[PDB]
């Protein structure tokens, strides 16, 4: 967790290789291992990241030096410092050189060229281009840099009008109108950038973050969206995010969805926000799942695989969460077993029976602890999430194949398991089943058992008692009710739900030593209180005169000062 | 011993500074000097007490200042100090931990399964009363629930004691917040004081609120006593209680039944 100690260890291990003066293959690989353990743990900001790339380049490991640069681009979007270095290197390269050097240049140009501080990147590619004798290629980069609102735009314009002595103004009109339109936008953008340039100052405050002006800058680049916008708001988000904030991601995704680019761009941004964002946020993630469900209708096959790998990755990190299991299972029933109404009915019924067969072999396989990693459902079952698979099997057996005998056999089998005897959708499905058949014997035996031997959350027990009283009043007569009354439990389905609501532990039918007496006036604090053994205060004074009164017997006279406390808090949580 | 001498018949223009000057630095260094002035008029009543540390110092002051001329008079330095059946009681104080605080309304739920979420734990403890927060630590196998009312929290400890949440008998008791727990943990690793602070009061008389009451979501209510007028919103702010509480409540529980049976809320 200690990012400072992870910063300190790499700062200490590098200083052990550097000051022992050896190659130090232990500490060289240890500083590399400390780099790998850090970079997997922390997003590795580019200024810190560059030293790792500089040392590996100093250790001449060319193939590995390229690969750490790709990771750096993912870690920081505004990494023009890492972009230029990756463009400065890989020019000292082999035969694939000329194609790779422009490939990294154009990839950065789609990554960083819309930034105000991007003047060094185009110049370096121009430096690479001027070193070649492709003056046509130098000219193409000149016109593109003219058209984008950059810092030294006027400096670039005049310089390109003197170095290009051979072909300066082949189209005067085209170049200058693009330059002045760039100057109109950069004059506009100068308001926000100078409002940003006068707030960013590291004082461990909100001004170093510039979040107010970054929310101002992102807002004013959203509305005047002259189609550079999607690249610009990407560039605007990139400088604003680098300064973890998921709400900025949600605003960028909302704007980009409103802008209607192709969806695979949005999927790339969603995967990046899935990757670099910390776990437990739980709000952009389900947004990603419902976007994958909504866009499933347009293109079929690849979105099932994006969905499937997403739901597997999200039961990696939130195993206690159950909406993912039923959501996966809804998508499995839609995609893998699909059959419209227009198809002949034996096909339909066989797809339903195939679904029941795979689902039953899945839960029967997992209870008896044998796993089958070829089928993805076998991997996805967790014991918190087993119950919703059993529910899907019940609801499909009963409502689709429509046999009540097999359904009752599954209820009578699975309610004895450990993992699902205290599950909510299993028992509430059981309630809807024994409500569908209108019998009251199983319902009275169910809600008579609902606190003692079927432990449900009190909100669900209150809902079940309220709806069962409402159901019984309208679906049952007095001849059934008066024969339903049995006296050893004093159970009566009209009034017993009205008493059993808020207290679950309710038994329907030596007092001085119970734990309700001892802590009477004050809960939790137990004191044996002094009392007279044979008190006469219930006896009237019309009957005390008939025979003389005995002396009082006392109990607990030693304990008028002793009060004792079972402090669960301190023992089990402060001192562990 | 805090021996006190009662000087009297003092001159009007004699100060507590001069009364200190005539009592301290002669025969003693007296701990205090206090002339009784008039409570609204300020003019000295002509008598005042002085408090010496030692009883020998006061009596040495007593024998020598008896009759001694102080600012025009003789200042009468008699000692100030040294049968009803019924008196009011008086008692010590229990030093204010989390048990002996009468405003402590946050339950410590201990012994959890660790397979229980926060929403599933909110579903247990919610119908006892409205609830400010339900945060639980990551893997300490114990939680924390805090109610608005002391009455609802006591009802929760009575009703839910020893009930099994995901097959483990639960351990309910009192226990402080997250801030106070971090404070006690750092001041216990430094083991300096570990003293606690009383939870805030409702600044009563409060008239709208009927405690242990829940409402889940234009108002012209007649504000009569039997109804409820104000309430705490569920997470938080204060809402004027509408007319239609039962319709919204019953409608949300039919929603909760039909969605929970199919699997969209495990709570």
């Amino acid at each position: 967790a200690l990012r400072g100690l992870d910063t300190q260890f790499l700062q200490d291990n590098t200083a052990l290789v550097q000051a022992y003066r050896g190659l130090d293959w232990s500490d060289i690989s240890s500083l590399t291992q400390m780099v790998d353990v850090i970079e997997q743990t922390v997003v590795k900001y580019g200024n810190p990241n560059d030293s790792i790339k500089l040392a590996l380049e100093t250790i001449l490991w060319q193939i590995l030096r390229k690969y750490p640069l790709l990771f750096g681009f993912w870690k920081r979007f505004a990494t023009i410092e890492y972009q230029l270095f990756g463009l400065k290197k890989s020019i000292a390269v082999l035969a694939t050189s000329v194609k790779w050097f422009p490939t990294s240049l154009e990839l950065w140009c789609d990554y960083l060229n819309v930034l105000c501080v991007n003047n060094p990147n185009e110049t370096d590619f121009i430096r690479n281009n001027f070193e070649i004798a492709k003056d046509l290629i130098g000219k193409q980069f000149l016109s593109h840099p003219f058209w984008d609102k950059f810092i030294e735009f006027e400096v670039g314009q005049k310089n390109w009008h003197n170095v290009q002595r051979i072909y300066e103004y082949i189209i005067e009109v085209p170049l200058h109108q693009y330059a002045r339109f760039f100057t109109s936008y950069k004059k506009f953008l100068n308001e926000k950038n100078l409002k940003t340039t006068r707030n960013i100052d590291i004082v461990l405050r909100k001004t170093q973050t510039t979040v107010n002006e970054i929310w101002q800058f992102e807002s004013k680049i959203k509305q005047p969206f002259f189609n550079l916008g999607q690249v610009l708001n990407d560039d605007l988000e990139n400088w604003s995010r680098y300064l973890y904030h998921e709400n900025t991601w949600m605003m960028y995704i909302k704007w980009l969805t409103k802008k209607n680019i192709s969806d695979e761009v949005v999927v790339d941004i969603y995967q990046k926000a899935n990757t670099f964002l910390p776990l437990d946020f739980k709000t952009l993630r389900y947004d990603f799942l419902r976007f994958l469900k909504r866009k499933y209708r347009s293109n079929n096959t690849l979105f099932n695989n994006i969905f499937n790998e997403t739901v597997s990755r999200y039961l990696k990190i939130w195993p206690n969460d159950i909406l993912l299991m039923t959501e996966y299972l809804c998508m499995l029933k839609r995609h893998s077993f699909k059959n419209s109404l227009d198809q002949s009915p034996k096909e339909i019924l066989e797809k339903q029976t195939s679904f029941t067969k795979i689902l039953e072999t899945s839960i029967t396989n997992y209870i008896n602890n044998q796993i089958d990693a070829k089928v993805h459902l076998q991997t996805l079952i967790n014991d918190k999430n087993l119950s919703i698979v059993v529910v899907e099997l019940i609801k499909t057996t009963w409502l689709v194949l429509k046999n009540n005998m097999q359904t009752r056999k599954y209820f009578n089998l699975y309610q004895k398991n450990i993992l699902i005897k205290n599950s909510v959708p299993f028992w509430l499905t059981y309630y809807k089943f024994e409500k569908s058949n209108v019998n009251f014997t199983k319902l009275n035996k169910f809600i008579r058992e609902l606190g003692v031997e079927i432990y449900l959350p009190t909100t669900v027990m209150n809902d079940i008692l309220t709806d069962y009283k409402t159901f019984y009043l309208t679906h049952s007569n007095i001849v059934t009710y008066e024969s339903s009354i049995i006296d050893s439990n004093t159970f009566d389905p009209i009034l017993y739900p009205e008493l059993k609501m808020s207290n679950p532990k309710y038994d329907p039918v030596d007092w001085h030593k119970k734990t309700e007496w001892k802590e009477a006036g004050h809960i939790g604090i137990t004191t044996e209180r002094p009392q007279i053994s044979n008190s006469i205060i219930e006896c009237n004074s019309g009957t005390l005169i008939q025979k003389p009164i005995s002396l009082p017997n006392f109990r607990n006279l030693e304990k008028i000062n002793q009060v004792k406390i079972n402090d669960l808090y301190t023992e089990e949580f402060l001192k562990e | 011993n805090n021996c006190s001498i009662f000087v009297g018949d003092l001159a009007p223009n004699v100060t507590e500074s001069q009364l200190f000057e005539l009592f301290i630095n002669r025969y003693a260094s007296t701990s205090h000097a206090k002339i009784v002035h008039d409570q609204v008029t300020g003019m000295s009543k002509g008598y005042g007490f002085v408090k010496f540390t030692n009883s020998d110092e006061q009596q040495l002051a007593l024998s020598e200042m008896q009759g001694v001329f102080l600012n025009g008079r003789a200042i009468k330095v008699g000692p100030t100090s040294g049968m009803s059946q019924f008196i009011y009681p008086v008692q010590q104080q229990p030093s204010l931990n989390h048990f002996t605080d009468p405003n402590n309304t946050t339950v410590f739920i201990g012994g959890l399964s660790s397979l229980v979420t926060e929403d599933e734990l909110r579903a247990y403890f919610q119908p006892f009363g409205t609830i400010v927060y339900v945060k639980i630590p990551v893997g300490k196998c114990c939680g924390f629930v805090q109610y608005v009312d002391r009455l609802s929290a006591e009802a929760a400890i009575a009703g839910m004691q020893g009930f099994p949440i995901a097959n483990s008998r639960v351990r309910l008791s009192w226990g402080r917040s997250a801030k106070q727990t971090a404070l006690l943990q750092q001041a216990m690793l430094s083991n300096s004081l570990q003293v606690q602070q009383q939870q805030p009061g409702l600044q009563q008389p409060n008239y709208g609120y009927i405690p242990s009451s829940t409402c889940e979501a234009n108002v012209s209510s007649t504000m009569l006593p039997g109804c409820q007028i104000l309430n705490y919103s569920n997470p938080q702010q204060v809402i004027m209680q509408g007319s239609e509480a039962v319709v919204n409540s019953t409608n949300a529980m039919l929603n909760r039944l039909e969605q929970g049976s199919n699997g969209f809320m495990f709570a």
